[PDB]
């Protein structure tokens, strides 16, 4: 479950307060 | 405001951006799209009937009456010829959207409805308080650079600037045009007397009391004719009345300022009406009173409602929601899947994206099945054909 | 290569859409609990009818209170609804640019 | 690393740009979706317009007139508050008409309520939206009737709390009454950086979150409506792999009129009013082949002027009305004369009247260009007709006599000529 595709875009779109934290906060960026 | 300007310019880029989406989509939505971008801007549009098809040619060359709106330079009544598929294969025939005549005209062109019994008779609506009957037969086909020659017909009954402009089609002439001075004025034109000056109004109705936005005549009986306002009232005028006060019927129909009319091409009972309340509703007149199905997906304006020549049960309304939306009749109420449900509702059939301004006209062409000349305030013409799988 | 046609959007609409997103999805919950479609919206109690009770949203000026009973209240005190059938007349205020007359100015018809 | 902050900006902006589309579109939609013929699984209803719509007033008079149920039907009204007279004010908002920009409402209302311990009139009767009763103490709000005229506000005790400037804080209490498919998307970028994702709906857009029942109009949707990226299908031995990159060229300029493109800022995309534009015809579907659908697919005509065209002299955009004429570029461009005077005054063997009369000779040549030697007979003429004036001012009359003396010397011209031309200089004194 390499991550999800709307989870990504979530996570792509915004990028500040209203990220929703969860796996966003987690190491998203550098895989 | 400041906040006003910074979301008109997200808002350009957001209609820039659809439109590319549009287009990107466009073969798979349309089977013919013409984009033309004229030099002015057009607040009319309407085919002429008369259609040529050049024997060993793919294509055939159709007539559209559009107006000009300059910013002040000379407007004119250009009457342009275009060139369509047909019913097989064209790749590249030169010039397919070309002008035929340009005829000068003081002030820009609000209407461009043709005489029906005549279609070398072309009417015309100024911003002044008159309105001018031309000839593009007579008149030179090239402009002559000078003020607006004699149009061979100036009737002047309004007071201020019009909008509605209708031909009777049982009876040959009769204009009839309602302008913003609460006022349909009825010319009876054709049988009058030779070298044209002035034309006095034969009758003149006054009992709209909003400005009267368009008004359309009755498609059967040449006695009758519908007028609606900003009143928020329809009006079915009944002529030889013995009053010109008293409408034979006077339905609200709407909430909000009410714009166009076109009654049904087939049914002798069925018109449209399109409103600012964002709402086209069909009317039956065998009951005034009662309200058939109102088409509800528009977001703004509607501005123009004409139902299809080749179809009794298809109609299309467009205005400043800069969308044209053609609906189905035949399909209303139908049960629907809920990604169905999603798209839009059951009665609506089409929507055309291809504007990136308000619609100032469109009109369908009577030699044609489904192609829509639509002509918005960018200056552009679109004569398109919705794709054959939506309608079977 | 093909010359780069100089993309119209630009980075100040694209600062504008970011924020009106960030805004978006810290009000209406779109793209978590809405499950990328959908406004989820929180209800709250204000009146009492005693012959159900009032609920309004948080999302203000976007639907209307209802008259809900107090199991019903219980059962539904967050509802989320799709962006489709939201109501058509005040789903605009959800965004400046949902949908913006771009020729507001005036004469015209 | 910067390499993935970069590659996450690049995809981004157009994902952001796709998104802000998507919640745009669910409710102003630019077409609709079911009339896509790739998206040919939605719209599930066949046609049957085979049916004349002259009995439609019949079927909806049956079906709501004649089975028409009264939707509802003076109001009653008193208890006390909580933390002082209070006003109770009926409001009814009006329809939104074009001259108003909000939706008017118009308050057509006191009691003394406790301090923390009425029978209304037929009002309502439809100009009015809904009819709402406002109450201010701490402010207060409640709707006696919704869109479709649903009866609200219930007879009965209400606690209608309120907000200030039931609840924990100040409220009022008030009696009412009467009267499988595992899809793979694998985003690359300069093909260094990769992230390797799967979309949480199968056969769901994960832009537009639009539900595309099958693969091919799902590869198809992605390719055409967010064509900002590019969607390189790859295939999986599970489900399918969709590899997404940035669209490198993605030609998204402005589609407008190209003159607001190149405008100052506070008139660019003014749309105030009627602007001419040079014309352009644009055939995008003419006669589509209409194929049948196969996943083999994933292994323009314009005539006129189609872009902004600029000044080769100051390079600046050229307006539609500066087009049909101004072609601005003509014999003798002004550098070339004041070259040619300078180049003559910079003689050190002439004369002064010598060299203006080769000078205005020089000039007369570049205006006219003459090339034919035929023509230089008339040339002579046009002399006099243009510079006798000036020549005779600057009193060099000996000095074009001359010159005319050297050019017959020179052959073209003649002695009947030189005479012609020097009884024209004459005529001119005389005047």
């Amino acid at each position: 479950p390499p991550a999800t595709q709307i989870s990504d875009l979530s996570k792509r779109k915004p990028k500040t307060e209203d990220f929703l934290t969860f796996l966003c906060l987690r190491g998203s960026p550098a895989l | 405001d400041k906040e006003a300007a910074f979301d008109d310019a997200v808002e350009e880029r957001v209609i820039n951006e659809e439109y590319k989406i549009w287009k990107k989509n466009t073969p798979f939505l349309y089977d013919l799209v013409m984009t033309h971008a004229l030099e002015w801007p057009s607040l009319t549009a309407q085919w002429l009937p008369d259609v040529t098809r050049p024997e060993g040619k793919d294509f055939s060359i159709h007539r559209l009456v559009l107006g000009t709106h300059t910013s002040d330079e000379q407007n004119h009544l250009v009457i342009a010829s275009v060139q369509l598929p047909n019913d097989d294969a064209f790749g590249s025939v030169s010039g397919k959207i070309e002008i035929e005549i340009k005829i000068n005209h003081e002030g820009e062109v609000n209407r461009a409805r043709y005489m029906p019994q005549n279609p070398c008779i072309i009417a015309t609506k100024t911003p002044s308080s008159d309105v001018l009957v031309f000839d593009y037969t007579k008149h030179p086909s090239k402009p002559d650079p000078s003020g607006e020659c004699n149009p061979d017909l100036r009737l002047r009954g309004h007071q201020k600037e019009g909008y509605g402009l209708s031909w009777n089609p049982n009876l040959s002439g009769h204009l009839l045009s309602a302008s913003d001075d609460h006022t349909i004025c009825l010319w009876d034109i054709s049988a009058v007397p030779k070298e044209g000056k002035v034309v006095d109004a034969k009758t003149i109705f006054t009992g709209h009391t909003a400005v009267v936005e368009d008004v359309s005549w009755h498609l059967l009986h040449e006695s009758l004719f519908g007028s609606v306002a900003d009143d928020q009232k329809l009006m079915i005028w009944d002529t030889r009345s013995n009053n010109t006060s008293k409408p034979s019927h006077s339905v609200d129909a709407h909430t909000a300022e009410v714009n166009c009319l076109s009654f049904n091409p087939y049914s002798e009972f069925i018109l449209a009406t399109g409103s600012a309340d964002k709402t086209v509703a069909l009317w039956d007149l065998r009951n005034l009173k009662l309200k058939l199905h109102s088409f509800e997906s528009h977001k703004d304006e509607i501005f123009q409602v004409q139902w299809s020549p080749h179809n009794e049960t298809i109609l299309a309304s467009s205005g400043t929601d800069r969308r044209l939306n053609v609906w189905d009749l035949s399909k209303i109420g139908e049960e629907q899947s809920p990604e169905d449900a999603e798209d839009g509702p059951p009665e609506l059939l089409f929507i055309h994206g291809g504007h990136t301004a308000k619609i100032s006209d469109f009109s369908w062409n009577p030699n044609e099945p489904w192609v829509i000349c639509s002509v918005s305030e960018d200056n552009i013409m679109q004569v398109w054909q919705m794709a054959e799988n939506i309608y079977n | 290569s093909l010359p780069r046609p100089h993309d119209f959007f630009d980075a100040q609409t694209l600062d504008a859409i970011r924020h009106r997103a960030i805004c978006f999805n810290l009000s209406a919950h779109i793209e978590s609990l809405g499950k990328g479609h959908s406004v989820v919206f929180h209800s709250t109690v204000i009146a009492k009818r005693k012959e159900k009770l009032l609920l309004h949203w948080m999302p203000e000026d976007i639907l209307p209170d209802v008259w809900v009973n107090e199991s019903e209240r219980h059962q539904l005190k967050t509802k989320v609804v799709h962006l489709s059938k939201l109501p058509k007349d005040t789903a605009l205020l959800l965004d400046p640019n949902i949908y913006r007359t771009m020729p507001q100015k005036r004469l015209k018809r | 690393q910067a390499d993935h902050e970069l590659f996450l900006q690049a995809f981004e902006k157009p994902t952001q740009i796709y998104r802000f589309l998507r919640t745009r579109n669910l409710i102003a939609p630019i077409f609709l979706h079911r009339t896509l013929t790739y998206m040919s699984h939605r719209n599930s209803r066949t046609n049957i317009k085979r049916k004349t719509f002259k009995v439609d007033d019949m079927l909806s008079k049956v079906e709501k007139m004649k089975g028409e149920q009264e939707s509802h039907s003076h109001l009653q009204l008193t208890t006390g508050f909580f933390h002082v007279t209070l006003e109770v004010l009926l409001v009814k908002v009006c329809h939104k008409k074009r001259k108003d920009v909000s939706c008017p409402i118009r308050q057509v209302p006191k009691k003394q309520v406790p301090l923390n311990p009425a029978v209304s009139s037929n009002e309502f009767e439809h100009m009015v939206k809904s009819y709402s009763l406002l109450f201010r103490v701490f402010v207060a709000q409640m709707t006696v009737f919704d869109k479709n005229r649903r009866l609200q506000l219930l007879d009965g005790e209400y606690e209608v709390a309120m907000q200030e400037m039931f609840s924990q804080g100040p409220t009022l209490q008030f009696t009412l009454r009467w009267t499988k498919l595992r899809i793979f998307y694998q985003f690359l970028y300069n093909n260094n950086t990769r992230q390797q994702t799967e979309a949480r709906d199968d056969l769901h857009c994960p832009w537009c979150t639009l539900n595309c029942r099958k693969l091919y109009s799902l590869l198809k949707h992605l390719k055409l409506c967010h064509s900002r990226f590019i969607f390189n299908y790859v295939y999986h031995p599970k489900g399918a792999r969709i590899d997404v990159s940035i669209n490198e060229c993605y030609d998204g300029s402005y589609a407008g009129n190209p003159q607001d493109i190149h405008r100052q800022p506070g008139f660019a995309f003014s749309r105030n009013g009627p602007v001419k534009r040079t014309p352009i015809t644009h055939i995008l579907v003419c006669r589509p082949k209409r194929t049948k659908a196969s996943m083999s697919e994933f292994l323009t005509y314009s005539s006129g002027h189609n872009r902004l065209y600029f000044h080769s002299d100051t390079c600046l955009p050229l307006r539609p009305q500066e087009m049909e004429v101004d072609s601005e570029d003509e014999k003798d461009p002004e550098w070339l004369r004041e070259k040619t005077i300078t180049q003559i005054e910079e003689f050190s063997d002439v004369n002064e009247g010598e060299k203006e009369v080769m000078k205005l000779w020089n000039l007369h040549v570049m205006k006219h260009g003459f090339i034919a030697d035929n023509q230089m007979n008339h040339a002579c003429m046009l002399f006099v007709e243009n510079y006798g004036q000036k020549i005779i001012k600057k009193n060099l009359c000996r000095n074009f006599m001359l010159h005319l003396v050297s050019m017959h010397d020179f052959n073209l011209i003649s002695i009947m000529s030189i005479d012609k031309a020097v009884t024209k200089l004459r005529e001119m004194q005389q005047k």
